[PDB]
C-alpha cells in the first residue's frame, strides 16, 4: 500500500 | 465508458512546423485534485511512451519541445517544432474516471506535393495457374495524399469479392503513399473470363487511372 | 530504472489459454500498478485491467471479467496475465506498464488452428519498369522479400500481409530504369524462416 506511483494513476482500479 | 475523442485522425505536417493535437473528454476528467489526462507517443512496431502526464507535466526525458495544455474535457498537445522523431501516432488517455480509456490516436505524418499513383497490373504467374489458383495483383505507387479508391472489374462489371487490399505507411524517403491489391480467383473461374481491370481514382485525377489487360493476347 | 521484460510470441490454437509474463526490474515492485492494454494490429488501444502487487488487488473489464486473470510473484517481481478461452479476435499485441508510465515491448498472441505452412513464390513479369511478386498461402509470419539480396533498396515496396483462411498472404513490388531489365537481372528472395524455407526468384519478360 503507502508508497505508490501517481504519475498517470490517482490510486488501484480495485474501488 | 468515458469516451475520448481525438482530432485529427491524420495531421500532415512539415519538419519544422508546430503541431497541435487534440483530445475531447465526454464528462470532465478531474479527479478530487488533479486531471489524468495523459499523451502517448507510438512508433511503428513499439510500445507507446509516456510523453505528457497530468494534463502538462513532461515525463522524465521529454524534451521541452513538447507542451500540453488543456482544462475540463478538452486538452490539446504541442509540439513545437516538430523533428524527424516526432513522426509517428499519438495517443491521449484518461485516467480520472473508470474504466480507464484511450483515445483513437493521431497520425502524424509529413506534408509534401501531391502525387500521382503509379498503377501496375499482373496476370495470374503461369507457376500458379498450373498449382490450381489464380491472383492478379493491381499495384498503386507513391502516391499523395494517402486516401484512395480501387475498383476492380471482369469483362466489364464490378468485381468485388476476393479483392484483398494492403497499404504502406508513409514512405520515409520521398514521402509518398502506396497500396496493392490482389483478385484471387481459381483457375477455373479465371480462365472463364478475359477482361481484367483495376480504376485507381485519386484526389490527384478526376479520371481514374486504369490498368487492364486481356487473357487474349 | 524502470524495465519490463515481457514473455516471447505466443502462438496458440482457439479455445485454449495463455500465460504472459511481465518482468519488472529497476523499481521497488510494490510502489507500481501493473496495467495491461491491448492493441489489435493496426488498431487503437484498449485497457484490460491491472494488477496491483502492493495489496495483490485487481480490476477486470468487462470484456475479460470472465476470461482473464491477473496474477503476480513478488518474489520473481514478475506479473503475469492469464487469458482463457482463446479466439482469433484475440490475437494481438499485449502490453503490460507500470501504470502507463513505462511499458514493455509487449506480447504478439497470434491464436489460430494453422499449421506451419510455407509460402509459394510467384514471379510479377510486366521510363521505368516496375516487377514484383507474390508470396501467398505461408503460416505464420514474418516473411522476408529482398531484391537481388538487398543490392536493390531504394524504389523496392514491401507491402503488409493480409489474413486469407488461416494462411497469410503478402506481395511486393520493386521499379528498376527499364533500360536494366531484364538486360540486368532482377530477383526477389524470399524467407520464411517457420518452415525453414527460402525461395529465389528470378523476374523474366512473359
Amino acid at each position: 500500500k503507502l508508497g505508490l506511483i501517481t504519475n498517470t494513476i490517482a490510486g488501484v482500479a480495485g474501488l | 465508458d468515458i469516451v475520448l475523442t481525438q482530432s485529427p485522425a491524420s495531421l500532415a505536417v512539415s519538419l519544422g512546423q508546430r503541431a497541435t493535437i487534440s483530445c475531447r473528454a465526454s464528462k470532465s476528467v478531474s479527479t478530487s485534485g488533479y486531471s489524468y489526462m495523459h499523451w502517448n507517443q507510438q512508433k511503428p512496431g513499439q510500445p507507446p511512451r509516456l510523453l505528457i502526464y497530468l494534463v502538462s507535466n513532461l515525463e522524465s526525458g521529454v524534451p521541452a519541445r513538447f507542451s500540453g495544455s488543456g482544462s475540463g474535457t478538452d486538452f490539446t498537445l504541442n509540439i513545437a517544432p516538430v523533428e524527424e522523431e516526432d513522426a509517428a501516432t499519438y495517443y491521449c488517455q484518461h485516467i480520472a474516471e473508470l474504466t480507464r480509456t484511450f483515445g483513437g490516436g493521431t497520425k502524424l505524418e509529413i506534408k509534401r506535393a501531391d502525387a500521382a499513383p503509379t498503377v501496375s497490373i499482373f496476370p495470374p504467374s503461369s507457376e500458379q495457374l498450373t498449382s490450381g489458383g489464380a491472383s492478379v495483383v493491381c499495384f498503386l505507387n507513391n502516391f499523395y495524399p494517402k486516401d484512395i479508391n480501387v475498383k476492380w472489374k471482369i469483362d466489364g462489371s464490378e468485381r468485388q469479392n476476393g479483392v484483398l487490399n494492403s497499404w504502406t505507411d508513409q514512405d520515409s524517403k520521398d514521402s509518398t503513399y502506396s497500396m496493392s491489391s490482389t483478385l484471387t480467383l481459381t483457375k477455373d473461374e479465371y480462365e472463364r473470363h478475359n477482361s481484367y481491370t483495376c480504376e485507381a481514382t485519386h484526389k490527384t485525377s478526376t479520371s481514374p487511372i486504369v490498368k487492364s489487360f486481356n487473357r487474349n493476347e | 530504472q524502470v524495465q519490463l521484460q515481457q514473455s516471447g510470441p505466443e502462438l496458440v490454437k482457439p479455445g485454449a489459454s495463455v500465460k504472459m509474463s511481465c518482468k519488472a526490474s529497476g523499481y521497488t515492485f510494490t510502489d507500481y500498478v501493473i496495467s495491461w492494454v491491448k492493441q489489435r494490429t493496426g488498431q487503437g488501444l484498449e485497457w484490460i485491467g491491472e494488477f496491483y502487487p502492493g495489496t495483490d488487488s485487481t480490476y477486470y473489464t468487462e470484456n475479460f471479467k470472465g476470461r482473464a486473470t491477473l496474477t503476480a510473484d513478488k518474489s520473481s517481481k514478475t506479473a503475469y496475465m492469464q487469458l482463457s478461452s482463446l479466439t482469433s479476435e484475440d490475437s494481438a499485441v499485449y502490453f503490460c506498464a507500470t501504470a502507463f508510465d513505462y511499458w514493455g515491448q509487449g506480447t504478439t498472441l497470434t491464436v489460430s488452428s494453422a499449421a506451419t505452412t510455407p509460402p509459394s513464390v510467384y514471379p510479377l513479369a510486366p521510363s521505368m519498369v516496375t516487377l514484383g511478386c507474390l508470396v501467398k498461402g505461408y503460416f505464420p509470419e514474418p516473411v522476408t522479400v529482398t531484391w537481388n539480396s538487398g543490392s536493390l533498396s531504394s524504389g523496392v515496396h514491401t507491402f503488409p500481409a493480409v489474413l486469407q483462411s488461416d494462411l497469410y498472404t503478402l506481395s511486393s513490388s520493386v521499379t528498376v530504369p527499364s533500360s536494366t531489365w531484364p538486360s540486368e537481372t532482377v530477383t526477389c528472395n524470399v524467407a520464411h524462416p517457420a518452415s525453414s524455407t527460402k525461395v529465389d526468384k528470378k523476374i523474366v519478360p512473359r
